[PDB]
Order: structure tokens, then sequence, then C-alpha cells
RNA sequence: GCCCCUAACCCGGCCAUAGGCGCCGGUGCUACACCCGGUCUCAUCAGAACCCGGAAGUUAAGGCCGGCGCCGCGCUCGGGAGUACUGGGCUCCGCGAGGGCCCGGGAAACCGGCGUGCUGGGAGGGGGC
RNA sequence: UCGUUGCGGGUCCGCUUACCCGCCGCAAGGCGGGGACAGCGGCAGGCGGGCUGUUCGGCUGGGGCGGCACACCCCUGAAAAGAUAUCGGGGGUGCCCAAAGCUCGGCUCAGGCGGGUCAGAAAUCCGCCGUAGAGUGUAAGGGCAAAAGCCGGGCUGACUGGGCCCUUGAACGCAAGGGGCCCAGGCGGGAAACCGGGGCCUAGAGAACGCUCGUGCCCCCACCAGUGGGGGCCGGGCAUGACAGAAAAGUUACCCUAGGAAUAACCGGCUCGUCGCGGGUGAGAGUCCCCAUCGACCCCGCGGUUUGGUACCCAGACGUCGUCUCUUCCCAUCCUGGCGGUGCAGCAGCCGCCAAGGGUGGGGCUGCCCGCCCAUUAAAGGGGAACGUGAGAUGGGU
RNA sequence: UGAAUCCUGGCCACUGGCGGUACGUGAACCCCGGGUACAACCGGGCGAAGCGCCGCUGAAGGCCGGGGGCCCU
RNA sequence: AGACCAAUCAAGCCCGGUGAUAGCUGGUUCCCCCCGAAGCGGGUCUCAGCCCGGCCUCCCCGGAGGCGGCCGGCGGGGUAGAGUACUGAUCGGGGCCCCGGUCAAACUCCGAACCUGCCAGCGCCGUAGAAGGGGGGAGGCGGGGGCGGUGGGGUAAGCCUCCGCUCCGAGACGGGAACAACCGAGACCGGGGUUAAGGCCCCCAAGUGCGGGCUUAGUGU
RNA sequence: CACGGGCCGGGGAGUUCACGGCCGUGGCGAGCCUAAGGGGUUCAACCCCGGAGGCGUAGGGAAACCGACAGCCCGCAGCGGGGCAACCCGCGAGGGGCGGGGUCUUAAAGGGCCCGUAGUCACGGCCGUGAGACCAGAAACCGGGCGAUCUAGCCCUGGGCAGG
RNA sequence: CUCGGCUUAGUUUUGCCGGGGGAACGCGCCGGCCACUGGCCGGCAAGGCUAAGCACGUCCCGAGUCCGAUAGCGCACUAGUA
RNA sequence: GCGGGGAAAGGAAACAUCUUAGUACCCGCAGGAAGGGAAGCCAACAGGGACCCCCUGAGUAGGGGCGACCGAAAGGGGGAUA
């Protein structure tokens, strides 16, 4: 039977947490202020799944283009196609590697 | 599912919230002067097979629930769909 | 009752059900269909097989094909006793133990079929009791 | 104002080395508490709680600090172990499923050892500008 | 039913001249009967395979029956980025809810223990423990403890007008559907922050044409103005589940055409579960005694001899069962030759080994093959050769 | 159906055919009302056969099983 | 008897519509030169067809960066193994607990090799034109072999169905006795030389080559 | 051991038109071209006339209706300056981005389409769609006619059938 | 006008045929893309004829980037013949 | 050439409305041509002025399982002119 494609269709491992990470996450990711040109890493937080980007963007590095209210507009790539991810900071981490 | 007979709803004409009476949508009667009905009656005249398709196999169990919300202040009517489910009971 | 036996044959032989309740046009119990109906009578049977070894000859139909398929009511058990929700379970158990038929139709007051009692239902009553969310009515 | 040093208090980050059980001590001008009342704001079955007004009593408890033991947890430590597993090559073995050699990576359980919160800002206190 | 359909009298009666039926007559016309009926034409409803045209879907370890792997969702397969198939495995979906939706506050669950009037395993009360062992509508997976659960207060954001992005649809074209972030209008809850464009997240989903409803001091309708009516743009609904959307039943052995070894039947190839044959093991039987003869429970094999699995070759074609006739080969040997064991006294029997030179026959029954049977016999073995051999026959069966 | 001869059982549920008072349904015409300066259009009334319904029919196409106590089902 | 109706009948013959239509089968005619595929994804009354993408080719615009490799910095991941701690399975010992043992595609405290994102460098390609864009023409939308994922299924299969590198199809030639895809290796034409795989008793170019040991079965080669 | 050809000679398959897209050239250019037809000719050629009409020059909107650029930045070529060169700097057509403008929707914001120049006519080529459409191939269906010397049935009128 | 039908781009709107109904008269009648009303505009159906300019090819004449005896018409010939 | 009767195959990748096509074919009737022809017209308040045929309008309006596909007229330029 063909693969089904719901928005979260092969995400058991990705959305699972170890026992020591159970419960609410810390709030420091909320407090980073990103400006255009900043580099961020998409690190999905499973306790806020409805605002999380698609599983294909986990671990990708994007560039902040701007803000939309409280979300950040991030320019990234899936293979060769440019993608625009709009997401809240709880699903973002600063990329220190350049 | 039960649904109220009166709700407080935004009225675009009044540009404010007003009380709205709720009722089921009922389709009006097909009028013989409708252009598509005039064309059909023309097509039905003369010899030939039945001229148009007529569906025989149906698959939906329920129709979409459509409700008419009438503004009690100005009479503006909003007809909205609540999705496909069995007929609501207006309470 | 008017269904073709080919529609339900695999579900019986494969054991996915222990029997069928056969309904008339009004939803009443016309009868019962189990494997024993297929063992008692061969009115349903038609031979088949792989294509024949047609070589060096003029034969125009090399493979047997089934064309007139028997209807269910032609081979069903007619006139089975039906049960009501207030029917004693011991009368059903006596029937099943005596005749080895493990399906009994259940009808409402108007005779319309609303379900059936299987031999697995009877065992459940004798072993545990009522099913979840059910109450034992007076007999 | 400013800079530096610095307990318990306030706001935090990481979220057990911070948790849990038991035992032994320290701390009280100030600060934190327990504490005293219910007219007022507010509150409930209940001034217990919440909220308000206080300051008689107390470090018995909480908080904070030090020590010991056990459990739990942590560690870029020793062993386990270059073991298990693995990327690349092979006219190398085996009847075969499979194994072996060479180049490159390399665990985990467990046993032992060590550890048992660290830290950012502020008030207060001390010293100078 | 409209017309043919006329004339008198009060829907009814009558009449004849229409019209119809028959007789006579070359014709003219006469006679009799019926009679505004019937008959005939148009229109309308019913019955109507009598006749005409067509449709009788797909996937498929050949087709068919079944199933829906045909549209969706979760886990696994899936090989630690992404993608990933099979008629692969385990399940689910075509809803339900005015709350099971929004928000604010308070609280803590399953279970256990101690005490307490009925009272009890389980009711309400006091206390202690309790990492979630509960709950969260609904599959599965994920999330959640001053909550995402339970209770209570106030509500309708399951809102109007729009924009951008993600997924469906990987990198890489491409519906509908779903989700996210916002701007404006106007609200709900809240001290505020903030949250609300349904349900904690991942499923419950429908083009064109047609119709219908909503909306606008809205646009158009043929020289001009008016009235009725019609059309248009924007949005909601009515449906295609074969779910990127025809309106659709059989049967052919009377069959026909185009093709296909993309695909079955025979033979061949591969495989050997099945079939046949061999070996290891030794519980147990054999008076005693495992192995004279056996061989439970298990295990290792060989053959290609039954049956199946597969679909590689052959559809401009390899003549389809058996038998007859005729030749040859194998050995896992039935007899004949040699040897051994025995639970071998003799007569017989049983078992093993070497050995394929020769023999292995005649009948009854059935289309058979196989098998059963009859009288003999040293014995009346089994297999292979395009299931040897139909350009050799036969033609009983299929 | 298939000479003759002895015979030819039970069943009208189904599929057909036929008969029928009432009732429901059932087209065009027609009538009434609304609408339209007229129409289109909208509603109602009347209502044939037929169908529903009730009966007859098997030398019509055919069918002829269970359970229970000759009886019931 | 679906018989027969002029060798024609489950619907005659003649001429006409008519060059009926055919996603199917057959055929499709001179030379050299350049580049050079595909049988994958999605949709389709779709499964022997077709369309949109991937892959080929030709032309043009554009204008400096690009990435089948490696190192490092900064990240992601939950497979192999491991474990039996959550959810389950399971054999024993000891007093619902403790100890030992057997397991897991739909279990996971841990956790590689490995793959992958951004940046910097190396390496290579690129102004004789990177990225990007436009236009014309396609073919093709049946694939197959080896090796690897115990991939998943199956008794197994020269079996079915996925994932990846390479090769055949579309690739000559040497070796493998023959032999598309095994090994070696990539061919403009002629000649000389040296090697690869593999071989060197004869067939058959090159050793009846060297040391040690084993086998007596022509085992084997 | 898949199918086709005995041999030889001769014959034997992408064509034409219309419309569309694109390319390579040629003419003219904010314009380009004539059609039918007319006059002349050395008479289907050729010279001249014919501008009807078609396409372009402006778009948006269903429609009523309304109706458009030289402002800024980046920057290839090129040019200029400096430098032994490397390279740096300036201007910068075309190209790219913004801004501005026309119009539709909306209460508006936002959003859609469009705007600061190139077309048109022809010749050759490739491809698409129709026409028979590269060549060969059904079983069929319909129109109008022909047939009962065969055969099937029947009607009218003749003939035949030893012997037992 | 109405009903049925064939047809037409003719669409609530083309032409006609058939069944049924059926005018008026110049102070009238008809048309102006649904019907009606008012205005304006244009006309006079239901009778008949009509040259020229246009289709065709048995036939005659001319021409040709056409074919050249398996080609070209079936026929270059005692071919619509045997 | 004029009047009438009148298909299917094929296409729509099935098929019935539709198309093919008022075609093939059939029946009737003329001429060297036939038919048409002298406003109950077209237009839009400005004006054309019988008819047929050619070029255009134009694959536009419009018809159509609004699918395949079908498809004018007025106006303009000509031949000729009564
Ligand atoms: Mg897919
Ligand atoms: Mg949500
Ligand atoms: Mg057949
Ligand atoms: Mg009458
Ligand atoms: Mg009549
Ligand atoms: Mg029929
Ligand atoms: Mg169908
Ligand atoms: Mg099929
Ligand atoms: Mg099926
Ligand atoms: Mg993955
Ligand atoms: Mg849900
Ligand atoms: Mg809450
Ligand atoms: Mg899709
Ligand atoms: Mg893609
Ligand atoms: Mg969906
Ligand atoms: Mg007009
Ligand atoms: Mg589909
Ligand atoms: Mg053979
Ligand atoms: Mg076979
Ligand atoms: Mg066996
Ligand atoms: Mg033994
Ligand atoms: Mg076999
Ligand atoms: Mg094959
Ligand atoms: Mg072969
Ligand atoms: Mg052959
Ligand atoms: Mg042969
Ligand atoms: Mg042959
Ligand atoms: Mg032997
Ligand atoms: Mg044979
Ligand atoms: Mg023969
Ligand atoms: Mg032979
Ligand atoms: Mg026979
Ligand atoms: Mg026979
Ligand atoms: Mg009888
Ligand atoms: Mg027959
Ligand atoms: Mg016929
Ligand atoms: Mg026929
Ligand atoms: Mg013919
Ligand atoms: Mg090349
Ligand atoms: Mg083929
Ligand atoms: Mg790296
Ligand atoms: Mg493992
Ligand atoms: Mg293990
Ligand atoms: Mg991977
Ligand atoms: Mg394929
Ligand atoms: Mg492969
Ligand atoms: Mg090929
Ligand atoms: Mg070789
Ligand atoms: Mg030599
Ligand atoms: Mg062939
Ligand atoms: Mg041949
Ligand atoms: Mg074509
Ligand atoms: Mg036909
Ligand atoms: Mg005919
Ligand atoms: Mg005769
Ligand atoms: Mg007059
Ligand atoms: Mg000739
Ligand atoms: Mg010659
Ligand atoms: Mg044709
Ligand atoms: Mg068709
Ligand atoms: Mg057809
Ligand atoms: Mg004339
Ligand atoms: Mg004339
Ligand atoms: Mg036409
Ligand atoms: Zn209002």
């Amino acid at each position: 039977v063909k693969r089904t494609h719901g928005y979260r269709y092969k995400s058991r491992k990705l959305l699972s947490k170890a026992p020591r990470e159970r419960g609410m996450s810390g709030l420091s990711r909320l407090l980073y202020e990103y400006k255009p040109g900043d580099k961020v890493v998409i690190d999905i937080d499973p306790t806020f799944i409805s605002t999380a980007p698609h599983r294909r963007y986990q671990g990708k590095v994007g560039v902040v283009i701007g803000t939309r209210g409280r979300a950040y507009v991030i320019e990234t790539y899936i293979g060769d196609k440019k993608k625009i991810i709009i997401t809240t900071p709880e699903h973002l981490r600063p990329h220190l590697g350049g | 599912m039960k649904f109220p007979k009166s709700v407080n709803m935004y009225c675009p004409r009044c540009n404010t919230y007003t009380q709205h009476s709720v009722s089921n949508y009922h389709g009006g009667q097909r009028r013989s002067l409708a252009e598509g009905q005039r064309r059909y009656e023309r097509k039905l005249k003369g010899y030939g097979s039945t001229p148009k398709p007529k569906q025989k196999r149906f698959a939906k169990v329920n129709k979409k629930v459509t409700l008419v919300f009438t503004c009690t202040k100005c009479g503006y009517k909003i007809v909205k769909s609540l999705g496909r489910m069995k007929k609501v009971e207006l309470v | 009752a008017i269904e073709k036996v080919s529609k339900i044959f695999h579900k019986l032989v494969g054991g996915e059900v222990d029997g069928y309740v056969v309904l008339n046009r009004e939803g009443g119990a016309a009868g019962i269909l189990t494997v024993w109906n297929f063992l008692k009578s061969r009115r349903w049977f038609r031979g088949s097989g792989e294509p024949r070894a047609i070589f060096g000859t003029r034969v125009t139909r090399g493979e047997s094909k089934p064309r007139g398929v028997a209807r269910v009511w032609r081979i069903m058990s007619r006139g089975v006793a039906v049960a009501n929700p207030d029917t004693p379970i011991t009368d059903v158990a006596r029937y099943m133990a005596t005749f080895g038929i493990y399906v009994v139709p259940v009808v409402d007051r108007n005779g319309k079929v609303i379900g059936a009692v299987t031999a697995w239902d009877v065992l459940h009553a004798y072993l545990y009791g009522p099913k979840e969310g059910r109450e034992d009515v007076e007999v």
C-alpha cells in the first residue's frame, strides 16, 4: 500500500521525547531577537507541534528575511528549491557556525 | 447536533454585532424561465435519446449543513455551511 | 435473499463469519445460511478449472466459465426460529448445541432483523455475563 | 550617580551533580518566615486559603548554610574494548546460509573511581570615586 | 382530448344528411343497417426487447470469483537528512459535538493506606502517599500535571474583507482539500500580558455545464423612455466514493476481426513445498535383548518419477489422453548369478550387499492410465527417451 | 403435450394474464385564482386508461423444505 | 439443423458512402561528421495509449560563480549494535519484592559506522561563459545483469516488490571452453613497444620453474 | 527450435492546402502589406493602379466605464582615468531591483493585470490540428439496386414405380 | 396565437410543414434581437416578369519546371475490346 | 441548375444530444446557364438604396453533453448595371 501523506506522516521518532525532556521546555528560545541576515537552525519543538514547520525542514539552516508579527520569515532550501518558512522562535535556534 | 435558534453575530451592513435568527436553508423552486431551463426544454423537444446525463449512483450519506442567519436589525442574511453531517436540531 | 452465492462464498469458507442471516425485501429474517447448507446440497456448485490443452483441433471454448450463479435463497435454511431481546439465552443455547448451527437471528417487535446471536455470544453469557454497556432484560 | 567585594530575600537561565529517604549541627540587629487580628478592599461551607490591617511571641517548622549514610542521577576517568557493529576493496575461505583479509571509523550494558547544582541581574550590607 | 360534428326538443331524448358497413347497378342512383357514435388526422398518458442504437470500468504472480491494496489517515516495512513499492503487516475514515467550540480562574488524576453512622469492594467526610501507572469524542502514533486533564464564571472567533507561506505534489511541472503567519473591521474572555478565523497534533475530502440562495443606492438586454421578465460579476450550497468527475445489464459451444509468447493450457527452463527414495537418532516393541525384524519424537539429504510454485522460450501454430508397433538407455534388482545375517533345525520365510548379460508372459473389468481380480509362472520390477514414437497407425475418452 | 392403456396429486407467494365497487395515485385538454395595461409565469381544481389495492387463473412459466407436537407452526 | 435463398448466410450479392476507423501488426529507399538518452514521478475508463515533469539535442539571453570529492567549525538524525529501564513477551531461583536467564518489524535509558544543512578552506570546473532565464525538436514513459541493504514477501525460484553503485541495452577488444551485462579494459587508421585480467606439460604464446609439507582416493586438476 | 524472403529485373511509402508556434535570411519601418479587381503588354509572365481590410501603434474590467514613466539603485559590454602589471576608480546602452503611473477588487490596506518601443510582409525550414494526411490491413454499419437456372416452401400442368 | 416536428448562428428571438384557433383595412397594417405601453424612425406582405456581371465540361482551341509504354486515362495498338 | 425524400460509417479517443450532413444516394423538373431580383429592406436621428457572384467583415456575433465542433448578417471594396 502506497505511502500516506498527512502533514506529520513519518514523525514518530522525530516527535518523541526522552523521559528527561518531558514536560514544558525552557523559555530562552523565546528571548532571542533575530534581525535580517541572521542564521537560524530549524529545531522542531514537539510540545508546540501546531506551529512547527514540516519534518523535512528539521536541521536545516535558514536566513532570517524579516518578521511577521511574532513569527520570523526564514529563507531556506529543500535540495535546490527555495522555501519560505514562517515560524515562531520556539522552533528556532541561533546558528553560531556562520 | 443541536444548534441555537438565535446567535450574536457580526453584521457587515450594521458594522457591529447584532442578534441573528437562525433557520435552515431551503432551495428555491427551479423557475421555467431560467436560461438553462429554457435551453433544456428546447433540447427535450424532437426525437432522439434522452439528451442529458442523469446521475444514477450516489455516494454521499449526508449533505453539508447550511444555515441562514438573519439580522434582526436590518434583515441582512448570511448563509453559512457547518460542514457535512446529519441535520442539526435548532434549539 | 436475492444475492448471488459467489458474493458471500469466500467469507463462509474462509471462516470470517460463522453464518449469515438472510433478509427479505422488508428486512425480515428469510432464513439462515451456513456451511452446512453448502454441504447438504450442491445446487450452488459449478465445476471450474484451468484452460484445457486445446491443440491440433477445433474447440471454441477451452475454459469452463460460470454463467448462471445460484441465488442465496435457493440453498438457505428456511423457517428458522427467530429470537427477541427478551428471549431466554438457554433456549438459544439448546438450539445451537442440538443442531450445530451457530447463528440465530434477532428481530424487533415488527419482525425486522436488528442483529443475531452467535455461539460466541452464547459462550459470553455462560462465562462472563452481559457485554459492556448492556443490561439483562427480564425473560 | 560610579566602580569593586559580598549569606539568607526578589527576578531569572540551564532544568536531578539540582531529586528522594534518614541522621547530626549552624542561622534570627536586618532580611525571609512562622505569627497576631478581620473595621476596611477582597474571600469562601470555612479570614483554612486568598485579601486587607498589624507586630505580642518564636527560631519549633519553612528558607539558606555545613557534615554523614543509602537510593536515584551525572562524568571529555580506568577496565569492558579496538570487543560488538560498520564505509571502501578482494579470482580469499565455505556445499551453503555465511565467514575471512586489507584500508578507514568505532560503541553499549556492566564493573570500578570521582561528583551531588552551576551560574546571570537586583535589593540589602562593606569599601573607595 | 382537439377537429371531423350537423339538426330539433328538456346533460338527456330523438332525427338524418354528414360519416361508416353490406346488397343491387356500367354508371346514374336505389335498398337495408349503424349514426354525430364509430372511423380518421393531431396532441397527451399507459403497456410495449415486437423493432433500432448502445453500455456492460480498472487493478490482478493469466482471466474469473473475491477484495479495494481505486480517495484519505496513523504505526511498521523504511536501510539514524529527503524520497521510497508489493493482492506487504496492524488498524482506521465518509463522522460526531452548542459543546466535545472560545477564554479566565481554581484544582489534581488512576491506584493504595489510616480514621469515620447507616456505608458494603465501591457513595459523602478528615488525613497521608501517589511521574501519571488516569483523562484527553473517535484509529494509531505523538504531546500534556499551579496542564492540553477535572470543576466553575463569562461567551460564540464554528466571525466579515483580504494577503503571504507550508503540505497535498521531495529535489522537479501539477487540482480540490487541510494547516500556519499576518493586515483591516467589529467582538468574547481577562487586571493585564495574551488568546480565540472550531475540536491538543497528524484523517472525515469534490471540476465544467446547470440550478438555487446571499450580496450591491451594483452592471447589461440591440433607436429612446417605462413596466414585467431575463442575463452578468463576487460568495454559500445541490455531485460525481471508479473520489484530478461518462449517464449504462447479460450471453455466444454459431461465433467473427485486430493483435499478444507483455499472458494462461501441453512439452521444455528454473524451483522442489508436495511426491518417490536414502541416511542420522534410539523412546519403545521384540520371553531376556535398542539395532534378527522394526523405529515413536525429531533431524540431514538425494532424485526429477506425482502434484504444485513461477511465467524464461514458443500464439504469421512444436498436433492435444490412452493404446498399437519398434528401438534404445537408467538402476533405487522382481526372477536368474555371487555373498552375508536371521528370533536360519528341515521345508519355507524375512533382511542387507555386489550385480542391469538375459527374462519379466496370458486373460477378466474399465476409453482409460492406475488399480482390483483369474489361471499360470523362475519371476510375472520400476523408470527415462519433446509425459520416446499420429508427415507410422488407431480414435474409445477428453 | 405427443399412438394406445392406467393416470395426471398439493400450491395463486412469485413472474404473467384477466376481472373489479370504493379509495390513493395518475397526462394533455379544460375550469378557478394570483400575476402580467397583454403574455410569459405561479397555485389550485377536475381527473381516462394504468398503477396501488381486492379477487379469479397451474393441460399459464413453474414450485413442492424444515421444526415442533394426526395436529400446530 | 439458426438450415436454405446461384461453390456466399447468428442476416445474400453488386456498386456506392469509402482511401470507414484501427492506442494494434507489417513495411518506410544515399554518404560522412558533432552530441547523445529512457523505461522514473504525477495525472488519465488509466495498465500495448497519452499529457505534465526527470533524462537528450540545437539556438539565444545573461554574466561570476558552481559542486559526483576531502578537511575543519557549527548543527540534524535514532538505523547496526546494545538493553530488557517504558509497552509487551519469557525461563528459573529466593523472600507483591529481589537475583540470574531467554526475546521484540509495529519496545527504547544508550547509541555508532554513515548520510545530510550552513560557513571557511582544499580540490576541480568556469569569461573559449558558472548560476539563472527564454525558445525549437524530440526519443522515451515494457528495461535488464552483478554486487550490497538477514532489504520485505516466499519452501524455493533464471520468483515478486523497493533502495544504491556500476555495467548491458546503446560498447569493440583480452581472459572466463563456448556465453549481453563475472574479471581486465574502454576501440579514428597503420606500425613499433610495454603491461592488465589471466596464464606458462601438449593442444596454446610463455616454466615439465624454486624450497617445504600433504594426498593414494585418478580424490583432484 | 521467434516471424518474413526461391531467384533476377522493373515498380514501391512524410505529400499538398488552410490555420498556429518557432527558427534562418530579405524588404520596409510607427508603420507594414495589399485582396478581389482595373488599365497597358511583346498577353496566365511583365509594368502600373487598386489601402477595402488585416496586423502593429495601450491597457484594465463581466459590464457600465475609465485610460499610462526617465526618479533612484546594482551592474555586463564599452568608453575614460591611474598603475610595470595585478587591479582600483568614474560614466554606464542593453540586463536586473525599486519607486512612480493606468485599471479591476475592496470601507481601506493589500493583491491581479498592464506601462519608460517594434512591428509587418515575404521566401525556405521544423512541428502541431484538420483534410485519405507516410504506405498496407479489419470484422463491421448504412444507401440504392440484382438474384428463387441452385436450394426452401407452395401452386398449375405432364411422367414413373420388375417381380414376389 | 397555440401544439407537434424538421431545420437554422437565430439564441424567452430563423424558416417552414402539419393539427387546432384566426384579423384589420390606409383614420389601416407591418418592422426596429424577450413581451407590452408611449415616443421617434422606416416601410406597405400575403399576384407576376426581368438583360448583364457568377456554375459546368460530352465538345472545340491554346498552353505546360506534368508522364513517357509496369508511367500517363482502364485503353498510345482490330479497348470499355477479348 | 431548381424542388422534394434522406442515411450510416467515421469523430467526439466509450456513447445516446451533437457532428458527419441536408452530405451520399433516391424521386421529380429546367436552361445554355439556372436560381435571385425592384423594400411591409437596412439602419440609427447620420444616412444608404433591386439582385446575383468575387474579396473582406470573420472563425467576429451567435449555436453547442457551452464538449467535439458549428457559424452568420449589416457595413466596406469590386464585376455588372434596368
Ligand atoms: Mg508516490
Ligand atoms: Mg487546531
Ligand atoms: Mg472462445
Ligand atoms: Mg368519436
Ligand atoms: Mg385517435
Ligand atoms: Mg436489442
Ligand atoms: Mg461504465
Ligand atoms: Mg482487467
Ligand atoms: Mg473483482
Ligand atoms: Mg528518512
Ligand atoms: Mg481528531
Ligand atoms: Mg486552563
Ligand atoms: Mg494528489
Ligand atoms: Mg516534485
Ligand atoms: Mg485530505
Ligand atoms: Mg438595430
Ligand atoms: Mg482518478
Ligand atoms: Mg511438443
Ligand atoms: Mg509448464
Ligand atoms: Mg517427504
Ligand atoms: Mg539405530
Ligand atoms: Mg513438473
Ligand atoms: Mg514470458
Ligand atoms: Mg524457444
Ligand atoms: Mg514456430
Ligand atoms: Mg513436428
Ligand atoms: Mg507443424
Ligand atoms: Mg546397485
Ligand atoms: Mg509424447
Ligand atoms: Mg496424424
Ligand atoms: Mg511425428
Ligand atoms: Mg470418439
Ligand atoms: Mg462420445
Ligand atoms: Mg400439474
Ligand atoms: Mg443451436
Ligand atoms: Mg442482412
Ligand atoms: Mg447485421
Ligand atoms: Mg463494400
Ligand atoms: Mg559521447
Ligand atoms: Mg508491440
Ligand atoms: Mg562536514
Ligand atoms: Mg537489533
Ligand atoms: Mg539481545
Ligand atoms: Mg539513510
Ligand atoms: Mg512500467
Ligand atoms: Mg537492478
Ligand atoms: Mg529497446
Ligand atoms: Mg572468451
Ligand atoms: Mg609453446
Ligand atoms: Mg508476428
Ligand atoms: Mg518463408
Ligand atoms: Mg492529423
Ligand atoms: Mg454502428
Ligand atoms: Mg439497406
Ligand atoms: Mg427453380
Ligand atoms: Mg398590399
Ligand atoms: Mg497502361
Ligand atoms: Mg522501355
Ligand atoms: Mg471520411
Ligand atoms: Mg466515437
Ligand atoms: Mg464504437
Ligand atoms: Mg441568367
Ligand atoms: Mg431565370
Ligand atoms: Mg451545418
Ligand atoms: Zn444588520
